[PDB]
Parts: C-alpha cells; sequence; structure tokens
C-alpha cells in the first residue's frame, strides 16, 4: 500500500537524541581510597587528546589517595549566582551647557555592550535568555543630591522618540514611564525577556537584510534586530532649563538566567559596541610572559 | 492565580522565589536546582570509552 | 575504533586512522518540533538529494600556514541540490557532519585544531591603531567554499583567544596519530528556521597549532580537504531563486 | 496605618541584593523558548573542559604569538635534562591565564580541588621518548635536577600510539580552599610547581625531524569548586567604548 523506504523512514523525528544527562551535583565529588596498582592492559594515565574529549583520568588512579568526604557547595557557580549582580551598563549626561544633550533630555540606545566588565561576562556565552532588574542612580557630576524631578521613559522600537523636553511623546499614554526625584532612592524596575527570538545573541554572524552587501553597508554586519530593544529617554519634568547638571547611571541585574554555547573569553581590549574589533598593532598576549621556559 | 511569564518558564529546573506582583518575571532570582552535565562539553564522544582503556584501539 | 565509515545519501567516506567521532554538545541533528515551529507552511525535506557528502576545495598545509575558516550554511549555498533549495526557500534548517581529512606519512609531523565556533563573528584590526571603526568585507565574512585565511590566528581575527577554542566541539589531526577529524553538529540558533543566505550558524576553523615539518625528500605537498554533509535538512517559504 | 519602624539599610542600593521590583509590562508574555543545543547550567561544567595551557609564555613578538601554545622537545645528551617548568597555580599570572579555567577563576576569590594537565606529543610516528612530569607540593623549591623532582608526585610518560598523558595535580592543601596566589604574602596559597624532565631521550631515525612539540591542555577535576564572586583582575577597556 505504501513504499517501504517511506514506512521505515526516519525523516520527521523531532526529538533530539541526547548522549548525555544532567545529574545532581550539589557538592564537589568525593575522593575514594586507592591502593597501588601494578598491572598491564589498564592505563588510566594514557589519553588521546585528538579525540576532542577532556581526560577522564581521576586522582585515585594516578596516586594512592585517602577518603575525603567533600561537602563544598557548587551553588555559587550557577548562572544566576554568576550573573545576578547589578553592574554599570549605561551612563547618561544632562549638562546645562555643552554639545551633549543640553536641551534637558536624552535618548539612550539600549545596549549593555558599552562597558567592559559587564560585557566580558555575558560574552562568555553565545545566547542568553533572562529577565532583568534595572536601577537608575541619578545625581550631579559631583555626586551631589539635588531636589529635581526626572522622567524616565521606555520607548520600544516603533514608538515616537522625544525630540525635546516638551515633546508630546512625554504623555506616555502607553509607554511605561517612571517619575522620580533625585532625593528619592534610585528608581528600580523589573523587565521581562522581550526579544522576538528565544534568546538574546551577543554574536550574530550575518546580515539583517538581503541584497548586495557593499562597502558602505558593512556597517550592518553582525547587527541583529532581535537584540535591539528600543530606547531609554530621560528629561527634566518641566518647560524651562534645569538649575542643575545631571548624570544618570544605569545598572542591570539579570534574573532567571538560561545560557547556551560557551565561547573563548575576550582576549583584547574592546573598542566599539556593535563589533569585536581589536587594535591590530597592539595585539597583546592573553597573559603574563617570562624570560625563559625553564625558569620561573 | 498569577501570570507565568518569567524567562525560565517551562524549564527542567526548579526555583524557590518570592513575589508580590501578578507578573512572575518580577520575582526574586531565588535558589535553584544544582544539576550538571559535564560530558556535554568535556566528553561529547559518540562511542564512550573507559578511563582504564586505551582511547585508541 | 581507529577505522570508520560514514554513509549518507549516495556518498561514503572511509578512514583507517580516525579518532572517534564528536557529537557537538551531545546532540544529534533532528527535525523541528511542532511546538518549536512558527512558519505554518509545510516544509520540504528533500532527504537523500541534499543530505549527502559535498567535498569543498582543498588547502595546502605549509610550514608557515596560519589557518583557515569556513562559514557553514554559506559554503554550500551554491552547490548541488542543497544550494538550490537554500536559494529558492526563505527559511532553512539543518545539522552537519563535517569530515576534515589530511594525511601525511610516519615521518611527517604537525597538529591541526579542527573546531566549530557558533556565531563566528569576524572583527577587523581597526586600522592598526584602533581608532578607525572599519568592518570586514562581504568577501571575508562569507568567503564561500574557498574558505578564508586567518591573518591573526592567535585572536581568531575576532579578539578572542584560540587557546580556549576547545570549549567548542573540536577534534585534532595529529599526523602521528590520525589523518582526519569528524564532528557532527546539530542545528544551533535562537530560531527554529533562518535564512541560509543572511545568517551563518557557525564557522569551521582549521588551525595549525604545532607546525608541519619534515626532512627534504619527503613529499612537500600536504593537502587538507574538507568534506561535509547536511543532516535533517528542512526548507520553507518558497519563492524565486535568490543569490543573496 | 500599621505601625512600622524602618531600620538602617533603608533606601540603600545593594548591587547584589536579590529583591522584588515593579514590573514595567503588565500581562506581558515572553517568546516561547525553543530547544537550543549546548545549554550551560553551572560554570563548573566549563572548568572541566581542557583548553590550551601556554607553558611557553615567552614569545611576545607580533609574529610569534602562536608559538606560546606549544613547547619544544628534542634529542639531548642523556643526562636527564630539564625541559620546561611552571607554577601549578590556576588563578595566578602565568601559563594558566590562557586557559578557560584560569579565566573563570578570575571571577572567584577562592577555589578547591584537584587539577589536571594533559600533554599531547605532536612529533612524528617514528619519534620515541620518555619524559618525567613532576608536581612539587608547597615548600619544595624548584627542583635543581631530575633526581630531586622525582621525589614528589610524578608520572613517567612513554610516547606511543596514545599521544597524550595526564598529570593529575592532586589537591594537596592545608586549607580547605585557596585564595588566588600572588607574589609576597599570598604565596601562602601556592599550589606548587610542575616540571618536565627527560626520563631517557627523544630518539628518532634518519629522515625524521630532530625537534617536535608538545601541547599542554589543562582543566579541573570533578572535585573542583569555587566560591566568593569578585571581578577579574583585568578590565579590557582603556577609554570609553564607542
Ligand atoms: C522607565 C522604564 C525603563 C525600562 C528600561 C527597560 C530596558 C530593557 C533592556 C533590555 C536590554 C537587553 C540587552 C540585550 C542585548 C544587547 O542590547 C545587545 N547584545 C547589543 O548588541
Ligand atoms: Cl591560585
Ligand atoms: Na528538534
Ligand atoms: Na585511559
Ligand atoms: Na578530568
Ligand atoms: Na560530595
Ligand atoms: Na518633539
Ligand atoms: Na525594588
Amino acid at each position: 500500500d505504501r513504499v517501504a523506504d517511506v514506512i521505515e523512514s526516519s525523516i520527521g523525528d523531532s526529538v533530539s537524541r541526547a548522549l548525555t544527562q544532567a545529574l545532581p551535583a550539589p557538592t564537589g565529588q568525593n575522593t575514594q581510597v586507592s591502593s597501588h596498582r601494578l598491572d598491564t592492559g589498564e592505563v588510566p594515565a594514557l589519553q588521546a587528546a585528538e579525540i576532542g574529549a577532556s581526560s577522564n583520568t581521576s586522582d585515585e588512579s594516578m596516586i594512592e589517595t585517602r577518603c575525603v568526604l567533600n561537602s563544598h557547595s557548587t551553588a555559587e557557580t550557577t548562572l544566576d549566582s554568576f550573573f545576578s549582580r547589578a553592574g554599570l551598563v549605561g551612563e547618561i549626561d544632562l549638562p546645562l551647557e555643552g554639545t551633549t544633550n543640553p536641551n534637558g533630555y536624552a535618548n539612550w540606545d539600549i545596549d549593555i555592550t558599552g562597558y567592559a566588565q559587564m560585557r566580558r561576562k555575558v560574552e562568555l556565552f553565545t545566547y542568553m535568555r533572562f529577565d532583568a532588574e534595572f536601577t537608575f542612580v541619578a545625581c550631579t557630576p559631583t555626586g551631589q543630591v539635588v531636589p529635581q524631578l526626572l522622567q524616565y521613559m521606555f520607548v520600544p522600537p516603533g514608538a515616537p522618540k522625544p525630540e525635546s523636553r516638551e515633546s508630546l511623546a512625554w504623555q506616555t499614554a502607553t509607554n511605561p514611564s517612571v517619575f522620580v526625584k533625585l532625593t528619592d532612592p534610585p528608581a528600580q524596575v523589573s523587565v521581562p525577556f522581550m526579544s522576538p527570538a528565544s534568546a538574546y545573541q551577543w554574536f550574530y554572524d550575518g546580515y539583517p537584510t538581503f541584497g548586495e552587501h557593499k562597502q558602505e553597508k558593512d556597517l550592518e554586519y553582525g547587527a541583529c534586530p532581535n537584540n535591539m530593544m528600543g530606547t531609554f529617554s530621560v528629561r527634566n519634568v518641566g518647560s524651562s532649563k534645569s538649575k542643575y547638571p545631571l548624570v544618570v547611571r544605569i545598572y542591570m541585574r539579570m534574573k532567571h538566567v538560561r545560557a547556551w554555547i560557551p565561547r573563548p573569553m575576550r582576549n583584547q581590549n574592546y573598542l566599539f559596541k556593535a563589533n569585536p574589533n581589536y587594535a591590530g598593532n597592539s595585539i597583546k598576549p592573553t597573559g603574563t610572559s617570562r624570560t625563559a621556559i625553564t625558569t620561573l | 492565580h498569577e501570570n507565568s511569564n518569567s524567562a525560565t518558564e517551562g524549564s527542567t529546573i526548579n526555583y524557590t522565589t518570592i513575589n508580590y506582583y501578578k507578573d512572575s518575571y518580577a520575582a526574586t532570582a531565588g535558589k535553584q536546582s544544582l544539576k550538571q552535565d559535564p560530558d556535554k562539553f568535556a566528553n561529547p564522544v559518540k562511542d564512550i570509552f573507559t578511563e582504564m582503556a586505551a582511547p585508541l584501539k | 575504533d581507529r577505522v570508520a565509515q560514514l554513509t549518507i545519501g549516495n556518498s561514503t567516506i572511509t578512514t583507517q586512522e580516525a579518532a572517534n567521532i564528536i557529537v557537538g554538545y551531545g546532540e544529534w541533528p533532528s527535525y523541528c518540533s511542532d511546538d518549536d515551529a512558527t512558519a505554518v507552511d509545510k516544509p520540504t525535506r528533500p532527504d537523500v538529494s541534499v543530505n549527502r557528502f559535498y567535498t569543498l576545495d582543498t588547502k595546502l598545509w605549509e610550514k608557515s600556514s596560519k589557518g583557515w575558516y569556513w562559514k557553514f550554511p554559506d559554503v554550500l549555498t551554491e552547490t548541488g541540490v542543497f544550494g538550490q533549495n537554500a536559494q529558492f526557500h526563505y527559511l532553512y534548517r539543518s545539522g552537519f557532519c563535517i569530515h576534515v581529512q589530511c594525511n601525511a606519512s610516519k615521518f611527517h609531523q604537525g597538529a591541526l585544531l579542527v573546531a566549530i565556533l557558533p556565531e563566528y563573528v569576524i572583527g577587523t584590526v581597526a586600522g592598526g591603531t584602533g581608532t578607525e571603526d572599519s568592518h570586514p568585507p562581504y568577501k571575508q565574512t562569507q568567503p564561500g567554499a574557498d574558505g578564508f585565511e586567518l591573518q591573526h590566528p592567535y585572536v581568531l581575527d575576532a579578539g578572542i583567544p584560540i587557546s580556549q577554542l576547545t570549549v567548542c566541539p573540536h577534534q585534532w589531526i595529529n599526523l602521528r596519530t590520525n589523518n582526519c577529524a569528524t564532528i557532527i553538529v546539530p542545528y544551533m540558533n535562537t530560531l527554529p528556521f533562518d535564512s541560509a543566505l543572511n545568517h551563518c550558524n557557525f564557522g569551521l576553523l582549521v588551525v595549525p597549532i604545532s607546525p608541519l615539518d619534515f626532512d627534504q625528500g619527503a613529499t612537500p605537498v600536504i593537502p587538507i580537504t574538507i568534506t561535509l554533509a547536511p543532516m535533517c535538512s528542512e526548507f520553507a517559504g518558497l519563492r524565486q531563486a535568490v543569490t543573496q | 496605618g500599621f505601625p512600622t519602624e524602618p531600620k538602617p539599610g533603608t533606601n540603600q542600593f545593594l548591587t547584589t541584593d536579590d529583591g522584588v521590583s515593579a514590573p514595567i509590562l503588565p500581562n506581558f508574555h515572553p517568546t516561547p523558548c525553543i530547544h537550543i543545543p549546548g545549554e550551560v547550567r553551572n560554570l563548573l561544567e566549563l572548568c572541566q573542559v581542557e583548553t590550551i595551557l601556554e607553558v611557553n609564555n615567552v614569545p611576545t613578538n607580533a609574529t610569534s604569538l602562536m608559538e606560546r601554545l606549544r613547547f619544544p622537545v628534542s634529542a639531548q645528551a642523556g643526562k636527564g635534562e630539564l625541559c620546561a617548568v611552571f607554577r601549578a597555580d590556576p588563578g595566578r599570572d602565568g601559563p594558566w591565564q590562557s586557559t578557560m579555567l584560569g579565566q573563570l577563576c578570575g571571577y572567584y576569590t577562592q577555589w578547591s580541588g584537584s587539577l589536571e594537565v594533559t600533554f599531547m606529543f605532536t612529533g612524528s610516528f617514528m619519534a620515541t621518548g620518555k619524559m618525567l612530569i613532576a608536581y612539587t607540593p608547597p615548600g619544595g623549591p624548584l627542583p635543581k635536577d631530575r633526581a630531586t623532582a622525582m621525589l614528589g608526585t610524578h608520572v613517567i610518560w612513554d610516547f606511543g600510539l596514545q599521544s597524550s598523558v595526564t598529570l593529575v595535580i592532586p589537591w594537596i592543601s592545608n586549607t580547605h580552599y585557596r585564595a588566588h596566589a600572588r607574589d609576597g604574602v599570598f604565596d601562602y596559597y601556592t599550589t606548587g610547581l610542575v616540571s618536565i624532565w627527560y626520563q631517557t631521550n627523544y630518539v628518532v631515525p634518519i629522515g625524521a625531524p630532530n625537534t617536535a612539540y608538545i601541547i599542554a591542555l589543562a582543566a579541573a577535576q570533578k572535585n573542583f569548586t569555587m566560591k566568593l564572586c569578585k571581578d577579574t583582575s583585568h578590565i579590557l577597556q582603556t577609554a570609553s567604548i564607542q
């Protein structure tokens, strides 16, 4: 009734065959007693790195070990323990006089790739899914706390970005906004995972649009819109110039973190936001160097 | 009850969190299950071999 | 365990000096679940006509070679029926079986690191000084089947250490031990399907960590050939053929 | 209202405090999570993956950076000559800085557990030889000769079909955990020293290279653990990132 290669066919299997399983490991593995072993045929110490797998040799087979009941916790190395720590990811200036946002408002493009510490950590993984907690610390350039009322507004991509302090966009009929005084403790808020993808990508090896990819448009290489969450806008809630110069530091704490595919950790200094460019004339070694290989 | 909109919804891992709002992505990070899968990166070989054996036979 | 045969489609690979097989992240390629999918149109699963071994260009290993790389969905977009489907369809999905082969003699020596780096984004030297925001050209980000040579292998042309590249599915070709590396990669991306033209899921890196060497008289031409086969290929969103 | 009394710590913003925060988007539901390969659950999963250890961290030249990834071995004079040496300290400036383990350590103040270093010989099939890799626990000064190095934990490696050998640096410490070792007072947490010696000699026939290289790969054992998060010693940035 039906061709055999179609019946016995396996095209369509949606379940991923996994060769490994995640086991409970709340503490470091214990060490078991070991005695001398003088025999042929069994060679724990000999490996073959070509295979691409790490050595499975254990302490017990290399030396005579005692019994150690290891009760050291492995909890502080979970993804949440590692990433759930607020760090600086943005900094906005609202000076009185200058060429940088001198009209009492600013539009910060949401990108946590502007600061090395936070950036290097997250770039340890290729993909990451998480909720976050944003905290906004505001004050003057001297650290002085001033009696000023500010308005922070999240402008998702597509919404109208304010063009002035008195822009109509500040009506926030739908965008989420926060009104705080610099005298109040830093505003804090919870953000969900808002990407149209299943996770954010710190690395996107491709282009966002089709067509010819000429020199002028190489600016778009590695730009993934699934990571472009919109803009963060700030302003003096008023219609006149503020009496003080302001600064807003943005901190981010990740929660409910999932991460996939680890990568080599940043080796060279960061230069730009949208890419991994490095100074070709100042390529420094990963670490420290010495005089001779036979001397410390 | 409460909205199930946290980033870890439908994950094969248990969490103990605290919350005061209807949206669960606002909950604390909480504590989590300590499962690990070293072999996934350290021994992703098709035909596994013992440590007592000579890798290449 | 040193010998092996890989048969898929109408192609067969043989080897008598292998070093087992690596299955990237401990997962075999599979088709897309009905709950992981979004595109509502029924996909095409050409099977045998696209899931077979394609042998791309050969490279010459010199005592001074730095290394090469190939972006993957890409290397095949202009070859066989796989390429045609990748051009006619908007969405593509698939795993790969990569087999890098390179043989010498019992008197030659050297070691190649063969690794798979997902989302392998290329960076530039930034004009040397690091003040110029330059970007890699299309010819370098998506080199095609001819692959591309690394200018600064130590940092993988992306500011990251090659010494840690082993956290990725890899294998070595140590001439005194084996003459080929086999790595099976599942479909990895944050989406169930994606464009085979605009996006390159991962990159294949073949880099000499221990320089090739031999005494004058032994054959000096030592090639490195790349053979690869798609697995569980699925395409959707049919239209006219698009090259890029 | 209900009688309350705010205590010290009121209004403070503790970077690592794990509390609740008002959600900005009511009833928002995230994109479903597809299945993605290579998911990580704990960083210790990465500390067990071997990465190249730069034992030959000597060349700093622009063109010679790729040679820090492997060190030479060659025909000698047969007097148990020294090949290479390096500290076993994971979170210390030196060879371990090139490894993933060394990098992840930088993010933790303390660690505990056995370490392992696998050496892969990349000479020719016709090349033979036996080496003696020794690990000298704390207090033991850099062994002056092989006869002194062999008094500590060691392994005699014989080159053959199995290209590699694994030196296990057993956890031999006085304290349960070790903080990162540095010069001076914190050298209290030193792990010891590793040194490769020629057990016999690198022998080869006519027609085969007189010099071959060894590649060292390092990682942690199953009993390895880390605690007390901190920032890495280095920040890869000089001026603002544009
Ligand atoms: C007053 C309300 C303010 C609300 C602010 C909400 C901010 C939500 C930020 C989500 C940020 C996700 C960042 C993830 C990825 C990076 O943007 C990309 N890797 C940059 O290339
Ligand atoms: Cl240390
Ligand atoms: Na699947
Ligand atoms: Na073994
Ligand atoms: Na091990
Ligand atoms: Na235990
Ligand atoms: Na306006
Ligand atoms: Na709060």
